[PDB]
RNA sequence: GGCCAGAACCAGCCCUACUGCAUUAUCCUGUCGGCCGGCGGGCAACGAAGUGCAAGAAUUUUGGGUCUUGGUGAAUGCUCCAUGGCGA
RNA sequence: UUAGGGAUAUGUGGCGUCAAAACUUAUGGGCUCAUUCGAUACGUGAAAAGGGUGUUGGUGGAUAACAAAUCCACCGGCCCCGAAAAUGGAUGACGCUUAAGCCCAAUUAGUGAUUGCCCAUUAUUCCUUUGGUAAGGGCGGAAACUUGGAGAAAGUGUAGCCCUUCCGAUG
RNA sequence: AAAGA
RNA sequence: UCAUCGAAUCGCCACCUACAAGACUGGAGCUUGCUCCCUCGAAGGCGCCAAGUAUAUUCAU
């Protein structure tokens, strides 16, 4: 019984998870700037990234208004976002974390895309039954309409 | 009337796939196998050739024509792994292997039967690829037999061309509707374009 | 012209797709009185708990039209299809399987790979 | 304390006035509203009303239905007690004009009725790739 | 007595740990033996010590004095007793979820204060918390109070045991798990 | 009568929230530089746990006769009276 | 370690399919490629030195030059050979190798203190039997809303005098 | 297998 | 002689899933594939029951 992504949709896929990860040498992925965690108890929250510790391991950290704490987390469910504050071309991972951050460099990313999908994603986990009646009536709007157009464009 | 999980087994791992096909033939599902060509097996292809020309040297002494019989054609290799992971001597067990089909590349009654699935737990690269040697069971078959390597590899190639005919005629009927999706905005009520917003699905 | 579509308006389902995997068991063999049960998307230990209690169907067809329920009150519905019926009594491993009890009577094993009906009622919400 | 025609021992969730989700009998799927629960903790006695499901004054358990927790705050009269239920329907249609004409205004009353008027028109169905123990109701 | 002679308990090592002592923590007075192996191949004098604690079968918890001629009877069973200290906690979860008395011969299980007082009769255990303190504490009225119980048939450990060969410091579980056995024995009462 | 479903008290397995409850040190400052040494006062404890008290309230299952009743203000006591809902 | 059943929970053993359980764990620390890898004790023992110019670990002692790093000696295997038979051929089978191997750990994921999970003639609890001569109590007429018994007979033994209570139960 | 798609 | 078990459906699946162009201009599009879920679409408008609380959906190819 498959749940899908297209293409080859996929068989026997909990749905509580996934095998994301590709390997990558740590150091060109990531340096102290900021990513997030897709599969944590707290759900893809985004952290800059205090330091590295060995390999795997990361700590990862936020300033305050999240709820996280500064913590050990793994590479194995957290992955970077090109939104980075000291990593990279920047010239040394910074710190102060609130500062560095009260670059907005997160609010941005807060408020651009991506994290739109985040809550998207948790906004279809808390949709009650009447959200969802909402949500098929929008579905089934620009579905028909999406018909209409076509029908549009076969008289052109 | 039917319902049929036609399956997929390109990078495939030979071993985790019919462990997974086994225990869903087994709960009852109905899965058509393709594409066994392609299955990947863990090790070098030598590595692979002798642990299966060392299956090919046994035989009932005394009327080979009983032994048991080996079988070439990946098609069925697949079929003879995920019969040894089944309950045989059972009517459930017979039921269950019968409800395999297990083709070679995408046959022309398979092509056209609805979109085809894979086993994300059985694909060889949930992960980076390192170096390691990996071995395409159609290609390590060719060399204990199955004179039908080129038969299927000139068919599947006149399909994956003949397919590829058809995603770009009928190109210009896709973007028909990925533009008049879009558009199917900013025209009807914003009554609900804030709930597809809302939801992502704008 | 204005191109229709199929959309499959007819009599709505309120069951889950389960079936069953076979019975509890053990390598000293098979205890029966108990069915496993896998529901599609039910594959995490804290949401085939949710179906504890859940009553819980298994529908096939005998050769001889029986006896059954409104018999009389709906002529019309008897068949040669008879049900069992059971409710989930607890989950089962940690990967959404979960342990059915049909009423007295266990449930055949022709129903092994077969189709079961998990209704949502009694509902629990 | 109670002994006595009422004691309701309901869910929170399931309220005197609230879409309902009917899970089993001739209108299942549909989603009828609870109107009330009877006396000595008797099934509830959802209606629809008629006008949008087709579910008239019946007698459904608590257990058959499960409770959307959005609402439409009745505010009809108690002129169904557990009498109907004695014993081309002959005289029931009175209670059923009474109260249709009460919940269609109520509906009219509450905001995003626009909707919940065509909320309730709609069926419950299992779609094949759904997952009702991941969804809040 | 419990809040007293704790929050004395308390100061004393409070005093010693900030103006530079050691408080010794002063002893154990009772230990808690459950039989966590059956009655399978054993030792004779393995298993006539058993049956003077009164172990007769797996899961058979019993509070006991650590007197040096008793504590030895605990040496020489280890691997099949697992013991150690009870907690006040554990100590009444025995008692009132699974003690039963002796009831002229019969197990009769502890439903009220009055079943008590007519077993004992000794002037001074009179009601449930009572039997709690003698065994709390390795009391006065402590040979009476066990002795005229039926040793705890307990249930088998939810979550499971973590082996039942090995020592508790070895990875597995038995022998002396001091204060360790409670977290053993909540998920048998 | 047999077949069900629901309900209700009993005990039982229980859902478990908040978890408080004390302790212990964690940690609060000072100027130093890409090999680091120049240290002190506990007055803070939400990521201190070898540790104490929790029901209403979640679940099927199982059994149902010698009842229930009303709250008082202190430093918990008087007490009174005699299962239903389907299908077949 | 064993009366007949139900449930709850474990033991040993496990959780890729056969095969119930990690629907292949969000697993974590390293190890491992093996042209017969390796993989459940006791089955009988699997492989013995030996070395290397091999992959990973550790200690003694130079240079600041090997042909800005590069050495001289060994300890430690995983692993390579040393090593072989006769029906076809066995980890149990398939199969697994960015494990389903090995050694350590884990148990809902560094968020906050418990039982990840599956299997018994075991344990706990619930009924039912049966024995103990195991304890009791009645051992001839009264009421709790519907019947049963604290009215069924002075009794080893039953279709037990009646209840209810404990405990044991293989051979 | 079709062929259309 | 059929009363059945089953319970999304495809000219938007279904070469390819991934190209092309960033150690700092975004590309995305060779896409969480569509559409499906109660009147062909959102705003209404409309009949439904007595099939008398669950009972294989008394539907549906
Ligand atoms: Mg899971
Ligand atoms: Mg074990
Ligand atoms: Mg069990
Ligand atoms: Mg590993």
């Amino acid at each position: 019984t498959d749940a899908y992504a297209v293409p080859l949709s996929p068989l026997l896929s909990c749905a509580q998870g996934i095998a994301l990860c590709i390997m990558v040498k740590s150091h060109y992925i990531c340096a102290g700037r900021l990513v997030r965690i897709l599969r944590g108890p707290r759900q893809d929250r985004v952290g800059v990234i205090v330091d590295i510790v060995d390999a795997n391991r990361v700590l990862v950290e936020n300033p305050e208004d999240a709820k996280m704490w500064r913590h050990v987390q793994n590479l194995k469910n957290v992955e970077p976002l090109k939104y980075c504050v000291s990593v990279s071309r920047n010239c040394s991972a910074k710190a102060l974390k609130d500062a560095l951050a009260s670059s907005k460099a997160l609010e941005k990313y807060a408020k651009t895309r991506t994290a739109a999908r985040v809550e998207a994603k948790k906004a279809c986990a808390a949709s009650t039954d009447f959200e969802r009646y909402q949500l098929r009536v929008a579905r089934r709007s620009r579905a028909h309409w999406a018909r209409k157009v076509f029908d549009e464009k076969d008289a052109k | 009337r039917p319902e049929i999980i036609v399956i997929d087994l390109k990078d495939h791992v030979l071993g985790r796939a019919a462990a997974v096909v086994a225990k869903q033939l087994l709960l009852g599902k109905k899965i058509t196998v393709v594409r066994c060509e392609q299955l990947n097996i863990a090790g070098t292809e030598i590595r692979n050739k002798i642990k299966y020309l060392q299956y090919l040297r046994k035989r009932k002494l005394t009327n080979p024509t009983k032994g048991p019989f080996h079988h070439r054609a990946p098609s069925d290799v697949f079929v003879r792994t995920v019969r040894s992971m089944l309950p045989r001597y059972t009517k459930r067990g017979m039921k269950a292997l019968n409800s395999l089909v297990a083709y070679e590349g995408i046959p022309p009654n398979v092509v056209r039967t609805g979109g085809r699935v894979v086993i994300p737990r059985a694909q060889r690269h949930v992960c980076y690829r390192s170096e390691r040697p990996y071995t395409v069971l159609g290609n390590m078959c060719k060399h204990v037999g199955w004179k039908y390597s080129d038969v299927v590899a000139n068919l599947e190639k006149a399909r994956v061309e003949k397919a590829s005919r058809h995603h770009e005629k009928q190109a210009k009927l896709r973007e028909a509707w990925k533009a008049a999706r879009k558009e199917a905005l900013a025209k009807m009520p914003k009554h609900n374009v804030e709930v597809l917003k809302k939801f992502g699905y704008a | 012209k204005t191109s229709r579509v199929n959309r499959n308006r007819k009599a709505p389902r309120l069951y889950m797709k389960g079936t069953l995997a076979g019975y509890t068991r053990g390598l000293h063999g098979q205890t029966k009185q108990t069915a496993l049960v896998r529901v599609e998307n039910v594959n995490t230990r804290e949401d085939a708990t949710w179906y504890v209690g859940k009553r819980v169907c298994y529908v096939y067809h005998g050769k001889k039209v029986k006896r059954c329920v409104r018999w009389s009150k709906a002529p019309a519905r008897r068949s040669t299809t008879r049900a069992l019926w059971g409710r989930v009594t607890r989950p089962h491993g940690n990967a959404g399987m979960m342990r059915v009890k049909f009423n007295g009577a266990s449930v055949p094993a022709s129903a092994i790979g077969r189709r079961i009906r998990v209704y949502l009622y009694p509902s629990q919400i | 304390s109670r002994k006595s025609p009422e004691y309701t021992t309901l869910r929170k969730s399931c309220a005197p006035g609230v879409i309902a989700i009917i899970l089993a009998g001739r209108f299942r799927g549909r989603r009828a509203v609870i109107l009330k629960q009877l006396p000595h903790n008797g099934p509830l006695v959802v209606s629809g009303p008629m006008k949008y499901n087709g579910v008239p004054i019946r007698r459904i358990d608590s257990r058959y239905v499960i409770a959307t927790s959005t609402k439409v705050d009745i505010s009809s009269v108690d002129t169904a007690p557990i009498t109907p239920e004695v014993f081309v329907s002959d005289a029931r249609a009175q209670l059923q004009k009474k109260i249709d004409a009460a919940l269609i205004a109520a509906i009219k009353k509450d905001a995003q009725g626009k909707e919940k008027a065509g909320y309730l028109r709609s069926v419950f169905t299992v779609k094949p790739g759904d997952a009702p123990h991941r969804w809040n109701w | 007595e419990y809040r007293g002679a704790e929050k004395k308990l308390v100061t004393l090592r409070r005093q010693a740990a900030s103006h530079g002592n050691y408080y010794l923590e002063a002893k154990p007075k009772v230990a808690v033996v459950t039989r966590i192996r059956g009655i399978a191949k054993v030792n004779p004098k393995q298993r006539k010590i058993l049956q003077l604690l009164r172990l007769r079968q797996i899961f058979n918890t019993v509070f006991v004095k650590m007197n040096k001629p008793m504590e030895n009877m605990l040496r020489a069973v280890e691997p099949y007793i697992a013991y150690g200290y009870p907690s006040l906690a554990t100590v009444r979860a025995m008692v009132y979820k699974r003690g039963y008395l002796k009831i002229n011969g019969q197990r009769v299980k502890i439903t009220d204060n009055q079943m008590i007082k007519d077993k004992y009769n000794n002037a001074d255990i009179v009601c449930a918390e009572d039997m709690v303190n003698q065994i709390y504490t390795c009391g006065k009225h402590f040979r009476t109070v066990t002795h005229g119980m039926w040793p705890f048939k307990l249930a088998p450990p939810a979550g499971g045991m973590r082996q039942k060969r090995r020592h508790f410091v070895e990875g597995g579980d038995y022998g002396n798990r001091d204060t360790l056995i409670n977290r053993f024995l909540a998920r048998m009462i």
